[PDB]
RNA sequence: CGCCCGUCGCUAGUACCGAUGAAUGGCGUCAUUUAGAGGAACUAA
RNA sequence: GGAGUAUGGUCGCAAGGCUGAAACUUAAAGGAA
């Protein structure tokens, strides 16, 4: 087993393990998140 | 060496973009935003008290580049005479309305202002804004307490009475109970579909507007402990406008204490409705019961009837006030036994006064009646043309609806005259006569002296008349129209059947393939520019009407076109942002400029030179030198796009009207522009820190554990706690654990090799506090095992020499507490590989053949 | 119309719901919080609720005795989420002792039958195994390197 | 071993401001839509 | 005659440039990037 991305759309998952959701998220932490994703996606 | 040009005056706007608080008198006096100024009106002279201005006047040096931020919010506190300002950007300002000063500038938000509130000592200043914040400010101390940030949209509205709870309701649909005592929202509820626009609370009642038509009534009981039980949603009553409501606010009558609140509209409509009292709802119970009893319906259906309706007890529809004009604020001004008086401030520049004659049941007169209005010094549509008299000491400024003649030294209207859609407008020779063009062709020119139109000209043209100039004497005129004609008009004067009255008559006509949109007559009246829709335009001589040039190269209509004193140069400004310099010898293209963002609506060359403005739709102006086709000042005090653009013939100012109804003067001046710690060493600091702390701890517990025993002498003090584990909150465990954590994987071992040997014995004290506490060991079990076990190996032949029996004993706590927490470990991981394991052999074992 | 209102009303009580999981993680009920939490499905809430609540669990009763029995209460489906969440977290090094923590409450108090035929269970079960395989050699060494301090003992004592 | 951080720009969506206005409907008037734009915001990517 | 080279002769065709965009360093769009 190797943790990938969650089928859920609204839920975040990463390579840590951490689940995490679009809904507890807050909006600092969603730019935050985006922010990261793009520079991983570089 | 050029000179500067800064603003010397702001006329035309009464109230725009930000609500009007009332000023009691000693009707009283408004205070309404003038866009970056605030205005002081007393409604019964209709008369400018006082204007309160930020700073320097824009297009000064010192000035900031962009445009100023728009006064979006206001709220007067009467006690202490102050008046909090909030501006577009963000900045909350504080006047003091004697001293007409700045006391107080705060810069805590990132957009508009869009509610202020003081507190009842007026200590303290609620603000909320586009940015989804609500932040309370300290007047006292102009620091920010605190920050409200859980709403997803724009505060619309809120309501904090008292230092514990808040209300706030906004466009994101929802509405939210706020303890200041942790800062935090303690109920959520969703007031309306789409947005929340509009919050008033009164006792125990609540009302909110929403997007719809209809209107939600909640019940606050705040000492309800029970979760959900703050706010509740009671019933819901339909106002008439489908429009949503802005505003909410309510009243009270002092002596017979009923209550009358007023919903704002987008519409011209403000809707007044009436609580009644407690006495007259319970009668209205009583009838409905009654009702209820003749009708034979059941105890529940009648109940569940009573819920839907006790909308409908508590409030009845009083009145609804209608206006001219969009409404842009309100407000209660005066609550007698006999009236209940509102100030409105409208969308298009308009102050109005209204009254309602009430007996306690009903308004006597059928409508409100309007009483004062303060719409004198202002223009009600946006200004198309502006013209500066001959003399310089008179202004003309036409739009749709009126044509008022100001004065530019005493800055305020000497007459207003009534007309159509009023495209442009000019000065005849002397001042004396204006003279007018229509959209709908016709052509009227006015009279200052005797206050009425001389002469109209109903069918002047066929279409609007885009354009209009007058040649040096004024005896000639030039229409341009998008009938695709110009035409040449004689003004001569017949006398009276006896006084002589000047008279327009059609010479001659021109027609052209398309239509002309700017023409202009040069000053020694030898050319003749027309503007077309072909996107050229074309000179010809004044004189035999010769046709001398098309000029070309524009993208898109040429909207202004002017020409120099020497008449050797010409300037055309488009809608494709374009000012282009040509030379009139022969029509080459000296220059081209991308001069603003938006269009270029107008430009102006300054008498006897070849420096020009430009006026565009980018709300800037901007002024140029024709010598090195270089922009030498650039001018930002306008709010949205500029119309016209005017100016004196001395060259001293320049008029600029705009969409925002503000008239301004460009004046010239007196002065002139010209074109550490390594890792390891952290961890023995801390060490040292969190060890000293434990052991006077320790020391001070053995002196108390004595003091008791003993029962005599003096108490031991505690020793003071270190400042930095007071000020981190931490406890020495916590901060040495976080040291350890805060030091890297790879730098782990040089940093426990660099460590000397008293503080490996430190570090050994620092593991056996930590094993005292059984959260923070197993939190980092891991860690510590590695780290100890690392120090132990490295250390070895020292520890064994040392000789302390306080020392074996730690070393023994440590080694059963650390061995307990990992075979407790070790249990759970065990126990639940062979449950798992037993799980799936009992799957397989099921689901094999 | 009716669906309409059931959609709002649902909308309503999903804001309400989590107003409710923010004020019970401000003031600690962690039965309600977890309750919450496994509703509304956010594994950060659901992750910190758990080890914190084993934080004041570190001080036969695995976690509090009402999370406990609530754990014993949930359904078939909030299983499979919760040992979705218990594999991942499982995976990782540091957060694997809440994984074991839950995973053993759930075998204590769940029947073992009716977790083997809850479809799909197997494949978590499979993949939870070889991590705690490898859990139990690290701690089993790290119980093996401690015996460092018993030589030292010896040493010590032979010495004084 | 177990999430490097911040600003700005870019894109999508929703509601607002007021001009061109235009079209349509009801009685020039009034109301509802829609378009060329611009202006200033919040969310989402 | 077959097949093929060379040609500082004659004649014709060329080849070159981001486009709008020149008398204008000039707009929206693109073209590339």
């Amino acid at each position: 087993y190797n943790v990938g991305k969650a089928e859920k759309d609204g839920e975040i998952r990463l390579k840590n393990g951490v689940a995490m959701s679009k809904e507890e998220l807050t909006r600092e932490d969603k730019n935050r998140l985006r922010r990261a994703l793009k520079r991983k996606r570089s | 060496s050029y000179q500067r040009f800064e603003q010397a005056a702001a006329f035309g706007v009464i109230a725009s973009n930000a609500n009007c608080v009332w000023i009691p008198a000693s009707p009283g006096q408004l205070i309404t935003s003038a866009l970056e100024d605030v205005n002081i009106w007393d409604i019964k002279t209709g008369d400018l008290v006082s204007k309160l201005s930020d700073g320097l006047p824009p297009g000064a040096s010192d000035a900031r580049g962009a445009k100023p931020a728009e006064c979006t919010y206001l709220e007067a506190h009467k006690d202490t005479d102050l008046l909090a300002v909030g501006y577009a950007d963000g900045v909350i300002k504080v006047w003091d309305l004697m001293s007409k000063t700045v006391l107080l500038n705060f810069n805590g938000h990132k957009a508009a202002i869009t509610l202020l509130q003081f507190d009842g000592t007026g200590t303290r200043l609620i603000s909320g804004s586009k940015d989804s914040n609500i932040i309370v400010w300290d007047l006292v101390g102009e620091v920010g307490l605190y920050k409200l940030r859980s709403h997803k949209d724009s505060i619309t509205g809120f309501w904090c009475q008292g230092e514990d709870w808040l209300i706030s309701t906004s466009k994101d649909g929802m509405i939210k109970l706020w303890d200041l005592k942790t800062h935090q929202c303690i109920e959520t509820h969703i007031a309306h579909t789409g947005e929340c626009w509009g919050l008033a609370v009164k006792d125990d009642l609540l009302i909110t507007t929403g997007t719809d038509s209809q209107v939600k009534i909640w019940k606050l009981d705040i000492e309800n402990d029970k979760m959900g039980g703050k706010l509740t949603e009671m019933g819901i009553f339909e106002k008439q406008s489908k429009q949503r409501g802005l505003k909410i606010e309510f009243i009270t009558n002092s002596s017979d204490k009923t209550s009358f609140f007023y919903i704002q509209n987008a519409d011209k409509t403000i809707e007044t409705f009436r609580i009644r009292k407690e006495e007259e709802i319970a009668r209205g119970l009583k009838k409905r019961e009654k009702r209820l009893k003749e009708k034979g319906l059941t105890e529940e259906e009648i109940a569940k009837s009573i819920k839907e309706s006790y909308s409908s007890f508590i409030l009845h529809p009083f009145q609804t006030i209608r206006s001219l004009y969009k409404i842009k604020s309100a407000s209660w001004t005066t609550v007698s036994s006999s009236k209940l008086e509102l100030v409105l401030t409208t969308s298009s520049n308009t102050i109005e006064y209204y009254s309602i004659p009430y007996e306690k049941r009903d308004p006597t007169s059928p409508a409100p009646l309007k009483t004062h209005t303060i719409e004198l010094q202002g223009q009600r549509t946006d200004v198309r043309s502006i013209d500066i008299s001959d003399d310089n000491k008179l202004l003309a400024t036409a739009s749709n609806g009126s044509l008022k003649i100001w004065n530019i030294k005493t800055h305020k209207c000497i007459r207003t005259f009534e007309c159509g859609y009023a495209l442009t407008c000019k000065f005849l020779p002397g001042g004396l006569l204006v003279i007018l063009g229509t959209r709908n062709g016709e052509l009227q020119l006015f009279d200052l002296a005797s206050s009425s139109l001389l002469d109209t000209i109903e069918d002047a043209h066929d279409a609007a008349i885009w354009s209009l100039d007058l040649t040096s004497d004024g005896k000639r005129l030039v229409t341009g129209s998008a009938d695709k004609t110009v035409k040449f008009w004689d003004f001569k004067v017949e006398n009276s059947l006896f006084l002589p009255v000047l008279k327009l008559h059609h010479d001659t006509t021109l027609e052209l393939t398309d239509d002309i949109l700017c023409v202009r007559v040069s000053p020694d009246d030898r050319y003749l520019a027309i503007s077309l829709l072909d996107n050229t335009v074309k000179v010809f001589f004044l004189d035999s009407m010769k046709f001398y040039l098309s000029l070309y190269g524009h993208k898109l209509p040429v909207l202004s076109i002017d020409i120099s004193f020497d008449s050797k140069m010409i300037i055309t400004s488009s809608a494709d942002k374009n000012i282009k310099i040509w030379g009139l010898d022969f029509g080459d293209c000296h220059k081209s400029l991308f001069a603003h963002q938006d269009s270029i609506m107008n430009v102006k060359f300054l008498p006897q030179s070849h420096n020009f403005f430009s006026c565009s739709k980018d709300a800037v102006v901007k002024y140029w030198d024709g010598e090195k086709f270089e922009c030498i000042q650039k001018l930002y005090a306008h709010q949205s796009e500029v119309w016209a653009l005017a100016v004196a013939t001395d060259g001293g100012f320049v008029v600029s009207s705009s969409h925002d109804h503000s008239i301004r003067i460009w004046e010239e001046t007196e002065d002139q522009v010209f074109l550490s710690l390594k890792a390891g060493e952290r961890l023995m600091e801390a060490l040292d820190l969190g060890i000293a702390e434990i052991e006077g701890l320790e020391a001070y517990n053995r002196d108390m554990k004595l003091w008791q025993r003993k029962k005599l002498g003096e108490a031991p003090i505690k020793p003071q706690g270190n400042a930095v584990l007071i000020a981190v909150n931490k406890t020495p465990e916590q901060y040495i654990m976080d040291t350890l954590l805060r030091i890297r994987m790879s730098q782990l071992e040089d940093a426990l090799m660099v460590m000397p040997f008293s503080y490996v014995l430190k570090f050994l004290k620092f593991i056996d506090t930590v094993m005292q506490n059984k959260t923070l060991l197993h939190s980092h079990l891991p860690l510590i095992c590695k780290n100890l076990f690392f120090i132990i190996k490295f250390n070895h032949k020292e520890l064994v020499s040392q000789k302390n029996e306080e020392l074996k004993l730690q070393i023994n706590r440590v080694k059963t507490e650390l061995r307990s927490a990992l075979k407790s470990t070790e249990d759970d991981l065990g126990f639940n590989v062979q449950g798992l394991k037993f799980v799936k052999q009992q799957w397989n074992l099921r689901h094999n053949y | 119309e009716q669906e309409i209102e059931e959609e709002q009303e649902k909308a309503k009580l999903q804001v309400e719901q989590e107003q409710s999981l923010q004020n019970y993680m401000s003031k600690g009920d962690w039965t309600n919080a977890f309750l919450l939490a496994m509703t509304l499905d956010h594994p950060m809430r659901l992750f910190n609720v758990l080890k914190r609540a084993l934080g004041e669990s570190r001080s036969e009763v695995i976690f509090n005795e009402e999370l406990d029995q609530a754990i014993s209460i949930l359904n078939d489906e909030q299983l499979i989420l919760l040992m979705k969440r218990c594999r991942d977290w499982n995976t990782n090094a540091k957060t694997h002792t809440i994984a074991q923590r839950t995973i053993r409450c759930i075998l204590m108090h769940h029947n073992i039958a009716k977790l083997s035929e809850i479809p799909g269970m197997v494949k978590i079960v499979d993949a939870i195994i070889p991590y705690t395989q490898r859990h139990f050699t690290r701690v089993d060494n790290l119980v093996e390197q401690s015996y460092i301090l018993d030589y030292a003992l010896v040493e010590m004592d032979k010495l004084f």
